[PDB]
């Protein structure tokens, strides 16, 4: 009956992390810690809406958080992060259980420096 | 290059098998207090070889009243079915990673059978139907229970998937928890393989040759081949459920090594009972079966539906 | 019946197990303090996303943060 | 003697161990050094796409981490 | 109402058990023997089996 | 049902499981589980005779949803015409859609 | 979905086809029969699976389940009409025209 | 690929077709065990794979029995195969070529309709639960331990009164 | 049978019908329906004689089939609607089939060739339940989906039945038989009113089932199984010849008994929707049965037949076999029209 | 020992789960702008080849309703090549 | 793709293997040769006369026994859920009725084969 509005390919277009699965499974916790808020207001826009047309702008709050989140990991915990998620990379089904002592120290590098 | 591993997991398993021959022989041999197979090569090496190049240049005989197409089916069927089930084993990365590789196998296992009962009944020979219709009552037999204790074993796993319990048994062989089913799980893989004392489809004292009484040459070795390449794989599907290997992220080559030393050591047990026992009667095995396995491993089923509960130790889900 | 089943106990042992391992199949779960555990474990594994709930201004007890200490806890899990 | 038995069992043991170690060499080799990812879920089928997609070379098994 | 065909038909027993012609049980006849691993090489067992 | 037993007793043996927008394992909603919804609530209340005139709108689109009848008539009658244009020579195949793109995350 | 289900229905109404006319052996009219609980099992579960119903992927295997116990019976009555006339043919139940 | 379901199918309808021509039992027992399998395989590209191997475990069982009765039954001292019979070889023929033409007719008749050979393959699975985790079709058949006892109920009372059933039957 | 077996297998026929009766789910209707084919056939087998293993057979092959065509129908409708149950938008030829198999179930003509033998093969106290307890699952799957069902389907069946099962009531000989036949016709008056007001098919079920019940008990109290074997009551029992005269022409449908309402209300709710020639039709064809009765009570209760030197030790000896339930249900079948306005 | 083994994969799969939902939020979006690109580009395209046939809306629905209805793969890669077809069909029943 | 491609791979090895078997050997096909098999002396009977099964009923009862597997497979995944009680209750019933109808059958003789 009605022609659909599609939104534009201008605004769905947003900076996006290009950061590999193993990447966001090390950073995962604290990145379910900080960044809740943001992810948070997105989940119930899209949970409430239903409609993926009307939460546009509060999921590119969520990249921007995303983004603002792996910047600070990147400028302080750099090293131990990118052990981290080498050594879970290389797991088959990217357990947590192979990797704890990387894991240690990632998360006592972020405790105190950050 | 997944041809490469493709002929890497086939070229070895199909020398293991011809050698598995030999092994039998010289092993029963000594047992019974004579060397065995020692003049054809060193050692005896060569005589599987010997034996392959025999068969395949013997002539086939297509015998007049016989259904073609079924008779020369079977033996594809029962080597193509043998080696396929070798497709999923961990090992500790299976070649093909199947959710539900157990009742792959078991799909596998039983669509076995039908190269028996084809193969039997195509022989339009009185002798090849008293085969045909005693693998039936094998299958009768033994997969009634098998269903029941892999379910009961695989209820501490969790998933039906193999490589699971490889991680199942990180700390602890399954066998101390399950060893009442371990020795029935045996004695369903000693019936299932057709080998004694379940060797009643071919039984040469009751029948002059059971189902492959018609058969000859190539033909004829292709039953063989895949007898015994089965025997190897499910003396390891019980090496990886029951005694599980050593599996450490950093090495698969451990788990790979202790799997192939309990994989031979079962094998061998196998040949043991070969020249230790009778034969077991084609009543009495459905017998034995029915009224004193089943029995028990309905209650060992019920039991272990209420262990991860009353012990609060409910198995993972991936 | 101490004769009848101690004679059962003998000329068919399998029978008596498969009553007996049956019969402690039912009884043990009744008797044990670990079986409530089994419901609360499964439970507590999220399969699903956890939805978020508007806040009305008036929802005292969940949370606005997961590290807050409102909530369920699962300490009883990791010291079960 | 029983030595005389242990040449057969000797080749079935090597027989037998090459297969598994054969398919986690070239399990690792063909993938990037690491093993194959199972995707025992869609969720993992989804993450391995994923990848795919962001490495930018069409291979899921390369890595790219913060410097992207 | 007879017509031609229910002619030949015939009231059916009082008690619903019909004599039916009789059913020769035709045991198979095997050869066990004399090329037989059981039959010590010379005896043509004629074996008479059912089932 | 001709005797409602479950309806007199209370029970639900086997009245949970009759559309596709009852509940799921694990809270997994069926394909139309929206337009499904939509229907059922429409037509509660009025009989059967009324509804199949009253909510005919959201029968159809429940339909429509769960066969898709209309949507491969007009894929077909797109891809159709592409086909035609091609082979006239009028139409390309642009970038992104012939094979080669930038993949989005 | 839309050719597999023409497919399947086409091959239960080829079953179907296959009982209503026999050929001697009951026996085989027995597998017809059972042919058709294959097809009506398999549009079941693509049904479910392309709905992702998973609330109705019970039935199914209530299909098969009550299909098996009626094919047993069917096995029974083989057997049993078997001992009365020495083979299965369909010709000797002739008795109740009379 | 395109055609992988398409030609799944088509060999299920020829499964069934001579499954219908009723050749000897032993074939038809051939033939449904082809069969079962070409539907499990249909059930796994379907998004299946519990549903598929189980259709697959029970047909072996089952054909494993009726092939042990025709043996002892449903025998014949020269039992006739699909092509022994000009009558079968010639009706066996024309239902694959009717089923041809009718797929022609069909889709030229209804250029989108119940068939769509053209966009075949198009249309074969419509959504997926991207992210999911318990989509498995195991779950949803194991609800009947939990969401659909009923059913449980039933089929079990069907089994254990087709013991007896069985039993006095064959009494 | 042992005991358990009589337990679980009656416990079974019983439970079929209920589910099927009490279930919202098409699929736990065929559910019960399958629960009422598996469970009768032992009870039809029992006797282990080559008749009744014939019988069993064909009354196996046909209700699998039926019950196949259910299922597909069932099936089809899932695949349109996603659930479970039939709604008015549900196609056409799904109700036809569903129609069509619950027909061949009920042994509605021309699917009917299959009862008469069944009947005959097998004895009169599993011939009670055949005729009696297994029809009310079908009819009422079928009333559960009475508003779309096809009159002309429902019609034609309806009237091609009256006709057959009256013609072939004149030929039979046999009692079993002719019980058959007499199924047949009600079960056809049934149908034909099923589609315009459920409520006169379940009455006439209600009567038809209260009238067969005590001539099936009649037949049992002497084995009875022929024209002349009946006819041995004026000897063997002469009591119960007023009440059997009675029962018959209720049966046939004559003004001052029961048998009456069914069929005149019938042609009443008929006749308001404007089904003249389908009523008529009905109406006179329903007369070849009243034929086909009263050859029986000329037979059995205004003629005596003649009798057998041996019968005098059957008069001899005593008798304690008819039922209460007999008594009450003939009386109450065969005496109350005065009643009739309660009963619709 | 199996009780005490199994407790603690349970919670490890906990911990793995926990991972996941915290990092969905990110997938969700990302697969939002991913779909809706995917069909706007379908739109262009269908806006090109069907410019000149008779009777033709360029994005009509066949919804009555203007609720969001969310694309099936085929409408989703329907323009695209077999190959990403196939992708979507089978690349997770076809192993991985 | 790489299941087909290892079955397809093992269905060509075990043809070819068949192709060389009755291509590569030298034959001699005579009618003595080919007729039948029956310890030296011909055969008293065609062998595809009927063949009574001693074991019909434990026969078919293995197919319901079967479809009772069936019932139970799904456990492994039941387990993973929340009305634990429920599902235990089930399972029990299930297996108990299963190990009655076999405790019926073996009291009744069901399991010694047919003389
Ligand atoms: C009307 C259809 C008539 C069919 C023909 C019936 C017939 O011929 O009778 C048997 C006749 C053979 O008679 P018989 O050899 O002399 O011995 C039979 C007696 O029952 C021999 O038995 P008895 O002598 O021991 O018992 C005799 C019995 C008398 O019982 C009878 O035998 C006669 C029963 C039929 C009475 C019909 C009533 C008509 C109703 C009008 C409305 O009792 C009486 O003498 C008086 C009792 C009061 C009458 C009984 C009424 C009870 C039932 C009422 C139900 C009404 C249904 C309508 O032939
Ligand atoms: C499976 C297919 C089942 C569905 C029907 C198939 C329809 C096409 C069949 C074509 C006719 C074949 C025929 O005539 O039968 C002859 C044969 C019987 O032949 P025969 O035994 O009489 O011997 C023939 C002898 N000469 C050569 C001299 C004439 O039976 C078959 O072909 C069936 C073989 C099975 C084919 C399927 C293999 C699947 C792999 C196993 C799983
Ligand atoms: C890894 C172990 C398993 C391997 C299995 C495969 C076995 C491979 C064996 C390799 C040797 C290949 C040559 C085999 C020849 C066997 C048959 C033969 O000897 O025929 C001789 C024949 C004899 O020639 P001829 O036909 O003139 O002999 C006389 C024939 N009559 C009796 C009829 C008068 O020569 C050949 O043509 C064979 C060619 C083989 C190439
Ligand atoms: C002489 C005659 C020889 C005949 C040989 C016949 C050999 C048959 C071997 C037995 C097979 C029976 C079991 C059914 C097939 C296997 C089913 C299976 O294991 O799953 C197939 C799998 C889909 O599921 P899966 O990948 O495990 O999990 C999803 C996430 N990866 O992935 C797939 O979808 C693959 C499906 C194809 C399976 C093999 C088909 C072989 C066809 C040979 C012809
Ligand atoms: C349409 C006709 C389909 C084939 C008819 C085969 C021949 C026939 O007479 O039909 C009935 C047939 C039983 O035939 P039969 O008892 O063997 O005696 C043959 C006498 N000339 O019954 C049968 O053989 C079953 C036929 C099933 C046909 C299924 C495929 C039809 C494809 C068109």
């Amino acid at each position: 009956p009605g022609i659909v509005e599609l939104p534009t390919l201008e605004e769905l277009k947003v900076e996006e992390v290009k950061v590999s699965s193993a990447v966001l499974k090390a950073a995962a916790h604290h990145y379910g810690a900080q960044c809740d808020k943001t992810n948070k207001e997105f989940m119930l826009c899209r949970w409430e809406e239903k409609d993926p047309r009307r939460c546009l702008k509060e999921g590119k709050l969520v990249n921007g958080c995303a983004l603002n989140f792996f910047r600070q990991i990147k400028s302080h915990c750099a090293e131990p992060f990118t052990e981290y998620w080498t050594c879970l990379d290389y797991s088959n089904m990217q357990l947590f259980r192979h990797c704890r002592q990387q894991q240690a120290k990632f998360d006592q590098c972020v405790l105190d420096k950050l | 290059m997944f041809f490469i591993n493709i002929l890497t997991l086939l070229v070895p398993i199909l020398i293991a098998m011809a050698f598995l021959t030999l092994v039998e022989r010289k092993i029963l041999g000594y047992m019974q207090l004579r060397k065995g197979p020692n003049i054809v090569g060193p050692y005896g090496i060569l005589q599987p070889f010997a034996d392959a190049m025999k068969l395949f240049m013997k002539e086939p005989m297509r015998p007049l009243t016989t259904s073609m197409s079924l008779f020369i089916i079977a033996p594809t069927l029962s080597l193509t079915l043998a080696l396929s089930l070798w497709v999923p084993l961990p090992m500790p990365h299976p070649l093909i990673n199947l959710n539900l590789g157990i009742l792959f196998i078991l799909a596998t296992s039983s669509l076995s059978v039908y190269s028996i009962l084809w193969s039997g009944w195509a022989s339009n020979s009185k002798y090849s139907l008293f085969g045909a219709l005693r693998a039936v009552a094998q299958t009768i037999s033994y997969e009634v229970t098998m269903a029941i204790i892999l379910l009961s074993v695989l209820l501490m796993n969790g998933s039906y998937s193999l490589q699971t319990l490889i991680t199942t048994q990180e700390h602890m062989w399954l066998l101390l928890p399950a060893w009442p089913m371990a020795m029935m799980w045996f004695i369903s893989t000693l019936a299932e393989t057709n080998r004694a004392p379940f060797d009643l489809t071919e039984g040469e004292s009751e029948l002059v040759s059971g189902f492959n009484v018609e058969y000859a040459a190539g033909p004829f070795a292709l039953f063989f081949m895949a007898e015994y390449t089965n025997i190897i794989l499910m003396n390891a599907l019980t090496t990886i459920i029951f005694l599980g290997p050593l599996y450490y992220i950093n090495l698969p080559e451990l788990y790979s090594t202790n799997f192939m030393m309990e994989a031979l050591l079962l094998s061998s047990t196998f040949l043991w009972i070969r020249a230790s026992y009778p034969r077991f009667r084609y009543d009495q095995l459905m017998h034995l079966l029915w009224k004193n396995f089943l029995p028990l491993t309905l209650a060992l089923c019920m039991w272990h539906i209420s262990l991860p509960i009353f012990t609060a130790g409910v198995p993972p889900y991936m | 019946i101490s004769a009848f089943l101690k004679n059962a106990w003998a000329k068919e042992p399998v029978l008596v197990v498969s009553f007996s391992v049956w019969g402690l199949a039912i009884i043990m779960p009744m008797i044990s303090p670990y079986t409530k555990y089994a419901s609360m474990i499964n439970k507590a594994t999220p399969y699903n996303y956890p939805v978020p709930v508007r806040d009305d201004g008036n929802m005292p007890d969940v949370p606005s943060h997961p590290q807050d200490p409102l909530g369920p806890s699962l300490d009883w899990l990791k010291n079960l | 003697m029983w030595f005389e038995i242990l040449p057969g069992l000797a080749i079935m043991g090597v027989c037998l161990v090459i297969p598994g170690v054969s398919t986690a060499y070239i399990h690792k080799f063909t993938n990037g050094g690491k093993e194959k990812r199972v995707a025992r879920v869609q969720y993992q089928w989804y993450l391995m796409e994923r990848d795919r997609r962001i490495s930018g070379v069409n291979r899921y098994y390369v890595s790219k981490g913060l410097e992207n | 109402y007879p017509s031609k065909e229910t002619a030949h038909w015939k009231p059916p027993p009082w008690n619903d058990v019909d004599i039916l012609k009789e059913k020769a049980v035709t045991n198979m006849t095997l050869n066990f023997g004399p090329q037989h691993p059981a039959a010590h090489g010379v005896l043509r067992l004629v074996l008479e089996l059912s089932g | 049902p001709f005797l409602d037993i479950q309806k007199k007793l209370g029970i639900s043996l086997d009245r949970h499981f009759m559309f596709l927008s009852a509940e799921q394992p694990y809270k997994n909603a069926a394909r139309c589980h929206a337009f499904e919804k939509e229907w059922i609530e429409c037509a509660h209340g009025i009989g059967g005779t009324r509804a199949k005139k009253e909510c005919k709108i959201e029968f159809d689109d429940f339909e429509e949803c769960l066969l898709r009848y209309k949507t491969m008539r007009r894929m077909h009658d797109i891809k159709k015409q592409r086909e035609k244009l091609m082979k006239e020579g009028k139409y390309t195949p642009p970038p992104h859609h012939s094979g080669r793109e930038e993949p989005r995350p | 979905m839309p050719s597999t289900f023409f497919n399947l229905t086409m091959a239960f109404s080829l079953s179907l086809l296959g009982t209503l006319m026999f050929r001697s052996h009951l026996m085989s009219t027995l597998l017809c029969l059972e042919g058709m609980v294959l097809s009506l099992f398999i549009m079941t579960s693509v049904t479910s699976l392309n709905s992702n119903s998973m609330s109705s992927m019970p039935i199914p295997i209530t299909i098969l389940v009550f299909a098996a116990c009626e094919a047993a019976v069917g096995l029974a009555l083989l057997v049993k009409v078997s001992n009365t006339y020495g083979t299965d043919y369909v010709q000797n139940l002739n008795l109740l025209q009379c | 690929m395109n055609n992988y379901i398409f030609v799944l199918s088509s060999l299920f309808l020829v499964g069934c077709l001579g499954l219908a021509l009723k050749p000897s039992p032993i074939y038809g027992g051939l033939g449904l065990i082809v069969s079962g399998f070409v539907g499990c395989l249909m059930v796994l590209g379907f998004g299946g794979s519990f549903l598929g191997l189980m259709v697959f475990l029970i047909y072996l069982g089952g054909m494993l029995v009726v092939f042990g009765y025709t043996t002892a039954m449903a025998t014949e001292e020269y039992p006739e195969t699909w092509g022994s019979n000009w009558l079968i070889l010639g009706f066996l023929v024309l239902g694959v070529i009717m089923e041809v033409f009718l797929i022609c007719v069909l889709n030229y008749y209804d250029e989108v309709g119940v068939i769509n050979l053209d966009g075949l393959g198009d249309w074969l699975m419509y959504e997926v639960d991207d992210v999911g985790v318990m989509l498995e079709g195991g779950i949803g058949v194991a609800a009947m331990y939990s969401c659909a006892t009923w059913m449980m109920v039933v089929a079990g009372w069907s089994l254990f009164a087709g013991i007896f059933i069985i039993i006095e039957i064959t009494r | 049978m042992n005991p358990i077996t009589l337990a679980i297998i009656y416990f079974t026929i019983f439970l079929g019908p209920v589910i099927t009766m009490s279930s919202t789910n098409l699929m736990l209707m065929w559910v019960g329906l399958e629960f009422s084919l598996l469970a009768i056939i032992p009870m039809l087998i029992n006797k282990k004689n080559p008749r009744s293993t014939e019988a069993a057979t064909k009354y196996f092959v046909t209700q699998a089939t039926a019950s196949m065509i259910i299922l597909l129908a069932i099936v089809l409708n899932y695949k349109q609607l996603g659930t479970w149950m039939f709604q008015q938008q549900t196609n056409g030829l799904i109700l036809n089939m569903t129609l069509m198999a619950l027909s061949m179930k009920l042994g509605l003509a021309p699917f009917h060739f299959w009862l008469p033998e069944v009947t005959q093969g097998i004895p009169l106290h599993m011939g009670l339940i055949l005729l009696t307890w297994q029809k009310i699952a079908p009819l009422s799957i079928l009333i559960q989906i009475y508003p779309l069902l096809n009159s002309t389907i429902i019609l034609m069946l309806a009237i091609t039945s009256i006709f057959m099962g009256a013609w072939g009531g004149l030929n039979q000989t046999q009692m079993r038989k002719i019980m058959a036949y007499s199924s047949i016709a009600h079960m056809g008056w049934m149908l034909a009113i099923l589609p315009y007001n459920p409520s006169l098919t379940l009455l006439n079920l209600m009567i038809y089932i209260i009238l067969t019940a005590p001539m099936f008990m009649a037949l049992m109290l002497n084995n009875s199984m022929t024209i002349n074997s009946i006819s041995l009551l004026w000897n063997k029992t002469p009591a119960m010849l007023t009440m059997i005269s009675l029962m018959l022409l209720s049966l046939g449908g004559l003004p001052p008994l029961t048998g009456f309402l069914p069929k005149w209300i019938i042609i009443t709710e008929l006749m308001k929707n404007n089904c003249l020639i389908m009523a008529t039709l009905m109406a006179m064809m329903a007369l070849l049965n009243l034929f086909f009765y009263t050859r029986l009570i000329y037979s059995t209760s205004l003629t005596m037949f003649p009798t057998n030197n041996n019968s005098k030790m059957m008069t001899h000896q005593t008798k304690t076999k008819p039922n209460l339930m007999f008594s009450t249900l003939a009386i109450m079948s065969t005496m109350t029209l005065p009643l009739a306005p309660q009963l619709i | 020992r199996m009780m005490r083994w199994n407790q603690e994969r349970r919670r490890l799969l906990i911990e793995d789960l926990e991972a996941r939902i915290a990092l969905m939020p990110l997938f969700q979006a990302e697969k939002d702008r991913r779909t809706l690109q995917i069909l706007r580009e379908n739109l262009e395209e269908e806006a090109i080849i069907m410019k000149d046939v008779p009777n033709w809306k360029v994005g009509e629905s066949v919804f009555h309703t203007t609720r969001w209805v969310p694309p099936l793969i085929g409408e989703m890669y329907g323009l695209r090549t077999k190959e990403e077809m196939s992708n979507a069909n089978f690349g997770f029943t076809w192993y991985t | 793709m790489n299941l087909y491609t290892v079955i397809f791979i093992n269905i060509l090895l075990s043809l070819t293997l068949i192709l060389v078997a009755f291509w590569l050997p030298q034959m001699n096909l005579y009618s003595e040769k080919a007729n039948p098999y029956e310890c030296g002396f011909d055969p008293t009977s065609s062998a595809r006369l009927p063949f009574s099964m001693k074991f019909f009923l434990v026969a078919i009862t293995f197919l319901l026994f079967d479809l009772e597997i069936a019932l139970l497979l799904p456990l492994p995944w039941a387990i993973q859920t929340i009305k634990t009680s429920t599902m235990m209750i089930m399972a029990f019933i299930l297996v108990t009725i299963l190990s009655l109808g076999l405790a019926y059958e073996w009291t009744q003789k069901g399991l010694e084969w047919t003389e």
